């Protein structure tokens, strides 16, 4: 059980590192997309399709 | 299995963090976009027109608060009596009646036991009438004496209501002479403007709201500062001075709001305070008046309050009811409704 | 302008009137000036309530002596904020984050509001990793949890602060993470002594100290804990460090809350406590927690008024704790240090699935023997051990030896007796108590078990006294 | 990998579906606010106990309705509330979503998930203050709700539709008993028969978040999370959530109860609900009473607990079993809330710290613990073997306190019975095995074995009967009685 | 002419009326809750006249969904419940509405539930015994035909079980009418009683009025009055013997307290309303037998926290002819019914009414039990062997007597899985005379546990190996 706990902690830290890298490198990808979301939200609130 | 579940939970934690961050960024960007676009006055007109169309499609509804039932009935009887009496009087006579009513109200303020006795409910009124006559049968006109007789004949929930009623009657008299002058619209607009400015200058109202200070000092301050101005109607100035003279711990601006309410009410219309970020065109004003009257049936008078924070749209309000069409409220709802 | 003015002053509570549209939000920090020469200062008020008519009731972080009605009050637009970062380690701050050992130090640091929500329920993960201290009683009967919440309950002068010092020595000396100490309504000289002790043991460099002590207004005493917690939260979240959070004493935070509530016009509650006692304790205790992968091991001294353990303050504190160590005046009178009541202290991880079968069995047997000994106190205090059955007499002797053996020469106890402390590994404690509960030391005198460490110490002391 | 497309679509749903409809609405204004309370002028048509919306999506409940204003308790965040803020009616009394989707989830007293696992598909909505079943809408409690504990199942049996109070000092094993009861329903759930299935609802009030997480982990490991819903109101929650959580759980359970299902609800614990309600009442400035409690605290708990009922056949035959928990201080059941709740429920299991320390686990105090349903909440064989057992254990304790051949025989039998009922945590015992154990006890088959070995003899023997002669259990498990042939064998 | 809601605080509603239309005190008013989910018609009982045409009223149903300003109608009369011989066999609530058949009883004669007690000239002491068949009750707490009987006790000591036993032992063979009032009790218990009465075929002669403990305070205050109004009709109009069972009467008092402070009353001692004794006296004095018209009322009095000094039971004590005081100690010792023979009393337990033999046996039993209670502590500390021979034999006799007072009740078969028993008064006197004389000392004390007369004692002795 001690060995299992140690290896579980190891895999946990490696998974955490890879997940942090994934989030960091996907934030940039979605940075370009969020413009569309903002524009569409503005269009909905204004009642007209605001292009900007 | 526990380690695998922990990995899944940490992935979900990262996902939730990203959702919060992206949602915040998107709502902020949308707010910036709307605030930038709405700076165009044509966009303001377009959103106002859309809101007016919505109001047109809105389903019509067939639907003095502090006064209690007995007090409301007494005030109704008193105003009916005033309508019966002062109708035949002239502008000078109406001014005299208003001045005498204000003077007697100030006298009632000066002494408390007399007010308590006069306003004390009782089945009979003859003792009260005799008391009033023995007090001031000489210093008031016949019309004023009869109006006060009627006022004290009925009953009021609280002592102050009595003086309030008298104050109310006084205002009516002034309003009536305004109708004789034919400048009712001008005085209504002047009262609304004075209420607006008093709202904008809270310190001035506070300096006027301290009833402890002598009435003459506050009245002279207002005259030299606000009430006395070249482009001010004399009737509005007199009404405001009388109101501030009888300010029994109520704010000056709220008193002016009450004055405007009464002025519009005596005409039969109902005031609708419409908050807008830009001034409306005459066509917009007419359309808004028509639609508001249609939903509320009774004729309504629209009072525009400029407020750029709304970012377009309108925020109508009558009584305890509000139609919140402002764009800012929609933006807040969008921000608060996101996952 | 948008500035407000003082209207009412009732002790450390101030009413402030504001122009409409400028009423500060709740918890915002306001600033006023006391200009009387002797007491001149800048009051930092905290908006506590909105009274209506553009009035706000505020709690003063400083004494209000010399304050005048109508003075100008300015709103900063944000709540009390304290410096954060690795720079706060090795320095002493007050409830407002002002450095005391180096006035002005930390202005350029990043600042965090002392008010924030606890971690979301999705982040919380139960902690069950035992934290071995080296104290026989703590290791055996109420093991501490790493990343869990530990509390030290006790009346006045039973050893709460000495136990906190012992746990700092045992856990913080060789600690790879960060340490935060919060003095909340305790002795000022205690804070100075702790500062000197840490500077001597060279643990100060790793520790951040925040002190609001007895001679402070109730607002300071009820916000200093939030300040220290804010520093600990920064270390937990933005740095992934394993933080140690020492609080002494949290009951003082609750008591300052009671004082403020009395000054705020709130209706009283049972024993005159504030109606929001449980709520406030809830926010403060829920912020002090370990999230998934991020560890805070917190230890709090909880004062028990008038030796009354049913008082609402400790009673509500009991629910927020993973491990509880209840010091008893009855034990303290016997001279047993630590004065731990083994029949009332508890640990959520004292179960076979976490501490192992033999550990749990030995702890259960010790508790059973001590409970039986307690149940016989009524008979013994009148007639003595003479009327008990042979089984009961043997059990009483065993229980006396066990309760004496649960005492230990603590490290921090040296300053009181000139005797260095001792550390007992958990396996040694389990073996020793298994032997003792089996009757393998009944021949030794009772005093051989008093204020010693492991089995070697027991053998040596019994040899010195005259036994084997 | 985190699917950028998935999250983009997740926010696309809301942004596309975002809407806001202008509508005539009564206005209110926050005239004052502080400490989780607000006062709202206006809203002349507001109903009592009606939900109210404050800016920022904050919610409140109107408690005090007088001419000047409306006193409102803020549910959730309250430092956002400001003087002058616009308050909107809702035209709705407090209600929560309800449906089978809530099974296996953790939600706040408003039915909003807090476990971060997605939205819950609510079948419908149910008001929190719907009246309990009337006198003519109930039937006598007749179905056992096996907790798996020999002591409880034998001496304080619980039936479906019964309110059994778990009362005791802190750290006496109350939550342990409740969680063991919830876990014992695993077999019933796996049978797939809604007549046998029991759906649990664990309500945590004013409880540390990590404790709720640990309880959820315990339920997950045992598989109880399939049929269990947690309504969480941790210590960090506002007094409003702590006050409302038991009613949220009660409504969630009632939805199932009124559809023929059998529900078990655990309130852990009502003492913190009472404290939160006292705080709300004091902040609202209502006149206090005993221990500063409001005059309607008994009404609070009584109307909460009377909703746990066993419905008649015309109403569907569903049931809801209540397991309120009460924490006492220094073992004083004479306090206000403990007295009220004891006078409310259908029997109490009173746990004692002294008994727990002596090795008696669960620390049930036989003398003062009872079940008011009685043998009606037992299968035939359990009745046969336990009806005397309970009172005989009471007599044994009395005689042991007091101290010939009869007396010594009684002491020996009582001792053996006492060590018969000592059960480890997370060691459920099926009803047939419980029947066989109590048979060993009360029929005199443990008199030869020494006391110190009784438990061992109880375990091994049962294991033996499991491996060979399993048919015995089948009989009990099938006919729900111990046949003469089975008893002789 | 109608009123309007002005204030709402839980179950208390202030109503403003036009002047000249203010309702009289105790008048019933009707308000409408129009919300669909909780739509109903609130019944408000006028409690106070606040002046200015404002009246404070207590709502009989929950006020959830009530709106300020809604119309309030004046019924012009108090809450009137249906009366007659039709009510027998049906279940009603505090407002007179039928539950087992809604709409039944609308055409009956209706009596206001507020009534004056009988004139002092019509009162007459009752001194006729009512044999029940329970050894303890028959011997030490004889009941009175047409008198007032109470069963005092804490929570879960056997008040309801004993009430059911008395229904079985008295009402079944009763030739008159029966009225049961479920005041602030469990709905499950009410349903069980309804089913049991239907099964026993006694329902046709019984009227059930239930105001349960989930109802608002007003219903729990008025249910007792409604049931007592039905009983008063049966007593005064039909001239019939009546059995009135009330369970639990204390709830009435409790309900008052729940609304006392809301009505604006300064609390009295122990948080009770100032009007405790006055309201209790009115309600109780309405419960009585007059000259030639008999009500044999039996009430269950809850004793909060087992404290018999509590103002509620202490006040109630003065209104009873016979009181069976159930004890928590006797209950926890396994003795059923858990009667405290030293605390129970009866006004007819004197030689002139029950005879010299019954009185002598009862007084000797009381003496022995009192001496045993005195010797309990000495026996616990110094053991029985210390006592003198007289005290030793008295202790054995007292144990046998105390166990013999227990009995197997029919109503308790559901708990002991055993049939009940009945013991004629003569047999009880004989058995207890022999017990006080020591003629059963050779029998094991366990043979006296939960049995009927002497035959059961002999059979249990032979079961235990001893001989009578
Ligand atoms: N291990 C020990 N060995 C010897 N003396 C001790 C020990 N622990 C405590 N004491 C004595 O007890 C006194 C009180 O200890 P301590 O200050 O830690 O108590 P406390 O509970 O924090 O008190 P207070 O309520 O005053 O803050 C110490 O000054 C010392 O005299
Ligand atoms: N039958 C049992 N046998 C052994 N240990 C038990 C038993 N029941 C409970 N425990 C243990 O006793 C401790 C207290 O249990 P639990 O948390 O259920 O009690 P509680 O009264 O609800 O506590 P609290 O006051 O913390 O809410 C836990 O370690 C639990 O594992
Ligand atoms: N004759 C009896 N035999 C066995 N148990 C009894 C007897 N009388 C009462 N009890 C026990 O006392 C408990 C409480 O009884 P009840 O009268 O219903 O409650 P209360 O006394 O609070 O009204 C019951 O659950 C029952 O088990
Ligand atoms: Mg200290
Ligand atoms: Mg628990
Ligand atoms: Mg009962």
């Amino acid at each position: 059980r001690a060995q299992a706990s140690g290896e579980v902690a190891q895999t946990l830290t490696q998974a955490d590192q890879q997940l942090s890298a994934q989030g960091d490198q996907v934030r940039s990808g979605l940075e370009s997309s969020v413009d569309g979301l903002s524009a569409k939200l503005a269009s909905r609130i204004l009642g007209v399709d605001v292009n900007s | 299995a526990q380690g695998a579940q922990q990995i899944q939970l940490m992935r979900q934690q990262l996902i939730r963090q990203l959702r919060t961050g992206l949602g915040a960024e998107a709502v902020n960007k949308a707010a910036e976009i709307v605030r930038a676009h709405v700076a165009d006055p044509q966009a303001q007109s377009a959103t106002v027109d859309r809101f007016l169309s919505e109001l047109e499609q809105m389903a019509p509804s067939s639907v003095t608060s502090r006064l209690r039932a007995a007090s409301r009935q007494s005030l109704a009887a008193l105003v009916e009596k005033f309508d019966s009496v002062a109708g035949g009087l002239d502008a000078d006579g109406l001014t005299n009646l208003a001045d005498e009513l204000a003077s007697v109200a100030k006298l009632l303020l000066s002494e408390t036991a007399l007010n308590k006795h006069l306003a004390e409910p009782t089945d009979d009124s003859a003792p009260k009438v005799r008391l009033l006559e023995r007090l001031l049968s000489d210093k008031v006109s016949a019309t004023t004496l009869d109006l006060l007789r009627t006022a004290v004949s009925n009953r009021w929930s609280t002592e102050s209501n009595l003086i309030d009623a008298v104050e109310h009657t006084a205002r009516l008299a002034l309003l009536k002479r305004a109708e004789i002058a034919g400048e009712v619209d001008e005085v209504e607009e002047q009262l609304f403007r004075f209420g607006r400015v008093l709202d904008a200058e809270p310190r001035l109202s506070a300096l006027l709201s301290d009833y402890t200070t002598p009435a003459e000092g506050r009245v002279a301050l207002l005259d030299k500062a606000l009430t006395g101005r070249p482009g001010v109607n004399q009737t509005a100035a007199a009404l405001l001075s009388q109101t501030v003279g009888l300010l029994r711990g109520e704010r000056a601006d709220e008193a002016v709001i009450d004055l405007a309410e009464l002025a519009v009410s005596r005409r039969g219309e109902v005031v609708a305070h419409v908050s807008a970020a830009a001034e409306l065109s005459d066509a917009q004003r007419t359309r808004l008046t028509e639609v508001l009257s249609r939903i509320y049936g009774r004729p309504v008078s629209v009072q525009l309050h400029v407020d750029p924070e709304l970012l377009g749209g309108l925020s109508i309000t009558v009584g305890d009811e509000v139609i919140d069409g402002s764009i800012a409220s929609r933006l807040a709802a969008a921000q608060t409704g996101l996952p | 302008k948008t500035a407000g003015r003082v209207v009412r002053i009732t002790g450390p509570v101030v009413d402030v009137e504001f122009p409409r549209g400028s009423v500060p939000e709740l918890f915002n920090a306001l600033h006023a000036e006391i200009t009387f020469g002797a007491l001149a200062k800048t009051l930092t008020l905290e908006v506590a309530q909105h009274l209506g008519d553009s009035l706000v009731r505020c709690i003063s972080m400083q004494p209000t002596d010399g304050l005048v009605r109508g003075v100008e009050v300015t709103d900063t637009g944000a709540s009390i904020s304290v410096p954060v970062g690795d720079g706060v380690k090795g320095h002493v701050f007050n409830a407002l984050g002002d450095c005391l050992d180096d006035p002005g130090y930390g202005k350029d640091f990043e600042h965090w509001s002392i008010h924030r929500k606890p971690p979301a329920f999705s982040d919380l993960e139960p902690r069950t990793e035992m934290l071995e201290t080296g104290l026989k009683v703590v290791d055996l009967l109420t093991p501490y949890v790493r990343g869990g919440k530990i509390a030290l309950f006790g009346g006045a002068g039973v050893g709460k602060t000495v136990l906190i010092q012992e746990m700092i020595n045992r856990i913080a000396r060789n600690f790879g993470g960060t340490s935060v100490f919060a003095g909340v309504g305790e002795r000022t000289r205690e804070g100075n002594d702790l500062w000197v002790e840490l500077a001597d043991a060279n643990v100060l460099k790793d520790t951040a100290l925040v002190f609001g002590q007895m001679d402070e207004p109730p607002g300071t005493r009820m916000r200093v804990a939030l300040s220290a917690l804010t520093m600990a939260e920064f270390f937990r979240d933005e740095q992934g460090q394993d933080v140690l959070l020492f609080i002494d004493n949290i009951f003082r935070f609750t008591q300052a809350g009671s004082e403020v509530s009395t000054l705020l016009g709130r209706m009283p509650s049972a024993v005159g406590y504030q109606p929001t006692l449980a709520d406030e304790m809830g926010e403060l205790q829920e912020r002090i927690t370990s999230t998934r992968g991020r560890s805070i091991t917190s230890m709090q001294a909880v004062y028990v008024p008038a030796d009354d353990y049913t008082d609402p303050a400790p009673a509500t504190t009991f629910a927020h704790l993973d491990a509880t160590t209840e010091l008893s005046r009855a034990v303290f009178s016997k001279g047993i240090f630590p004065a731990v009541d083994p029949l009332a202290s508890s640990s959520t991880i004292l179960d076979p699935a976490i501490v192992g079968d033999e550990h749990y069995r030995v702890a259960q047997e010790v508790i059973r023997i001590l409970q039986r000994y307690k149940d016989l106190q009524d008979i013994i205090a009148i007639l003595g051990i003479d009327e008990l059955s042979e089984e009961d007499k043997q059990l009483v002797n065993r229980a006396r030896r066990i309760e004496r053996f649960l005492s230990q020469n603590m490290m921090a106890a040296e300053q009181f007796t000139g005797q260095p402390g001792s550390t007992v590994p958990l396996k040694e404690t389990i073996e020793a108590f298994d032997k003792l509960t089996k009757g393998e030391f009944d021949h030794l005198p009772e005093q051989a078990f008093f204020l010693i460490g492991g089995l070697d110490d027991l053998a040596k002391k019994a040899e010195s006294l005259g036994a084997k | 990998t985190i699917s950028a497309a998935d999250i983009e679509g997740a926010i696309e749903d809301y942004v596309s579906s975002f809407s806001a409809d202008t509508e005539r609405e009564e206005i209110g204004t926050v005239i004052d606010a502080g400490d989780g309370i607000a006062h709202v002028e206006g809203l002349p048509s507001v109903m009592t106990q009606e939900l109210l919306e404050f800016p920022g999506g904050v919610l409140g409940v109107a408690l005090n309705l007088d001419e000047h204003s409306v006193g409102a308790v803020i549910l959730g965040e309250f430092e956002k509330i400001e003087e002058g803020q616009q308050v909107k009616r809702t035209g709705e009394v407090l209600s929560v979503p309800v449906g089978d989707a809530f099974l296996g989830r953790v939600v706040n007293p408003l039915g909003q998930p807090i476990d971060g696992q997605g939205d819950i598909a609510a079948e419908t909505r149910r008001a929190l203050e719907l009246q309990a079943p009337s006198v003519v809408q109930r039937q006598s409690v007749s179905e056992p709700l096996q907790t798996g504990i020999k002591a409880i199942d034998a001496m304080t049996p619980i039936g479906r539709g019964q309110r059994q109070l778990i009362i005791g000092d802190r750290k006496t094993g109350k939550t342990a008993v409740c969680v063991d009861t919830i876990l014992n329903q695993r077999e019933a759930w796996l049978t797939g028969d809604p007549k046998q299935q029991v759906r649990c609802v664990y309500v945590a009030i004013g409880q540390k978040g990590t404790t709720i997480a640990s309880v959820k982990r315990a339920l997950e490991e045992g598989g109880a999370m399939e049929y269990t819903t947690i309504v969480a109101a941790p210590a960090s929650d506002a007094a409003g959530f702590k006050w409302l959580a038991p009613y949220t759980g009660s409504a969630i359970g009632q939805h199932w109860m009124y559809n023929g299902k059998h529900v078990l609800i655990v309130f852990d614990d009502l003492s913190k609900q009472a404290d939160a309600y006292r705080a709300i009442s004091l902040l609202l400035r209502r006149p206090p009473g005993r221990e500063a409690f409001p005059g309607d605290v008994f009404y609070l708990h009584s109307r909460l607990l009377e909703r746990c009922a066993k419905l008649s056949d015309e109403l569907g035959g569903g049931s809801m079993t209540g397991l309120p928990i009460i924490e006492t201080k220094a073992n004083d059941i004479s306090a206000f809330i403990p007295t009220n709740v004891i006078s409310i429920t259908d029997g109490q299991c009173f746990l004692e710290s002294d008994l727990f320390n002596q090795g008696v686990r669960p620390a049930i105090n036989v003398g003062v613990s009872v079940s008011r349903v009685g043998g009606a909440a037992q299968i035939k064989a359990m009745k046969e073997v336990a009806g005397s057992l309970r009172l005989d254990l009471s007599q044994y304790r009395e005689l042991e306190a007091f101290a010939d051949a009869a007396s010594k025989a009684q002491l020996d039998r009582g001792a053996r019975l006492v060590e018969l009922l000592k059960q480890p945590q997370y060691s459920p015992l099926a009803v047939e095995e419980q029947v066989v154990a109590i048979f060993l006890g009360t029929q005199g088959h443990l008199d030869s074995v020494p006391v110190e070995d009784v438990q061992r003899f109880e375990s091994e023997l049962l294991e033996h009967v499991k491996a060979s002669h399993s048919d015995i259990f089948d009989g009990i498990r099938e006919t729900k009685k111990l046949s003469e042939e089975a008893e002789e064998k």
